[PDB]
């Protein structure tokens, strides 16, 4: 499985919740983003595909107030966007 | 689903 590296401020994010490394795979990048979404609850109780940002780093990384777990494509264009090319 | 559930959904695009 192909080895990804996070820029600082995704690395950081991912730490918070025990990652150890530099590079990842993508199941684990994922593992971890989900890990700091529910721990911190992001998500709507209620309507629980829809996570809530605004005033959260993950918002300032990703550039968005909210988001849809159920647009894939779209969850993967804004996590390689901070990863280094 | 739970948030859990929607979330491994993206576990398969990898
Ligand atoms: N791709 C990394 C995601 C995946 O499908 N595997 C990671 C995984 C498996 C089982 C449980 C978790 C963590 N889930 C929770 O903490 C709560 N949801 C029920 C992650």
């Amino acid at each position: 499985e192909t080895l990804v590296r996070p820029k600082p401020e995704l690395l950081k994010l991912l730490k918070s919740v025990g990652a150890q490394k530099d590079t990842y795979t993508m199941k684990e990048v994922l593992f971890y983003l989900g890990q700091y979404i529910m721990t911190k609850r992001l998500y709507d109780e209620k309507q629980q595909h829809i996570v809530y940002c605004s005033n959260d780093l993950l918002g300032d990384l990703f550039g968005v107030p909210s988001f849809s777990v159920k647009e894939h494509r779209k969850i993967y264009t804004m996590i390689y966007r901070n990863l280094v090319v | 689903l739970t948030f859990d559930q929607y979330w491994a959904q993206l576990d398969s695009a990898a």
